[PDB]
């Protein structure tokens, strides 16, 4: 995986922070964005984020995923 | 920081109401998690989730993923500690408030 990769949310991922659906359930499945980060450590010290793939989408929106929920476009 | 223990309790109650989430039907579960959040906040400076183990807690607090309300709770309303439960959850009671007395009992032990 790489920062900059374009990905499609292929699993069903229901979120509550989308700017167009603030506080309400919205499935991101099918949306396409770009990997902004892959969290495996903080300044050389391994960290345990369990949704390590941060993906940026249109409308100033980002969300975190497991590697298995997204597919390289 | 007993001021911090009270601040954390207030946080939990306000966050549950804002997210339409409920406390565990067993409020001692809730109280243990609230006390752990406060302990972590006192020790580390931030309310690192208390129901997980970590290799490097200081790095975790800097990264911020697991600082309460964590990424999974903020984005997906998923709370592994069973502090904030959706209404459909089997372990959800009906309280969005916890008597201060209950947290004081967990401090007693
Ligand atoms: S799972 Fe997340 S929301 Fe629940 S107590 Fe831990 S940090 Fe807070």
């Amino acid at each position: 995986m790489n920062v900059g990769d374009r990905v499609r949310v292929t699993s069903s991922v229901v979120v509550y922070h989308h700017p167009e659906h603030k506080k309400t359930a919205f499935d991101l499945q099918g949306m396409e964005g770009e990997v902004a980060a892959v969290l495996t450590e903080w300044q050389g010290r391994p960290i345990s984020a369990n949704l390590p793939v941060l993906v940026k989408f249109e409308q100033r929106f980002k969300a975190h995923f497991r590697p298995d929920e997204v597919t390289l476009i | 920081n007993n001021k911090t223990l009270a601040a954390m309790k207030n946080f939990a109650e306000q966050y549950a109401k804002r997210t339409d989430t409920y406390f565990c039907s067993d409020l001692s579960v809730t109280a243990v998690v609230i006390e752990g959040l406060a302990r972590h906040k006192e020790e580390l400076g931030s309310p690192l989730c208390p129901c997980r183990h970590y290799e490097d807690k200081e790095a975790e607090v800097k990264n911020t993923f697991w600082n309460c309300p964590c990424v999974p709770m903020r984005e997906r309303k998923e709370c592994h500690c069973m502090l904030f439960l959706t209404p459909d959850n089997d372990f959800a009671g009906d309280a969005q408030d916890i008597p201060m007395e209950t947290l004081e009992e967990v401090k007693a032990s």
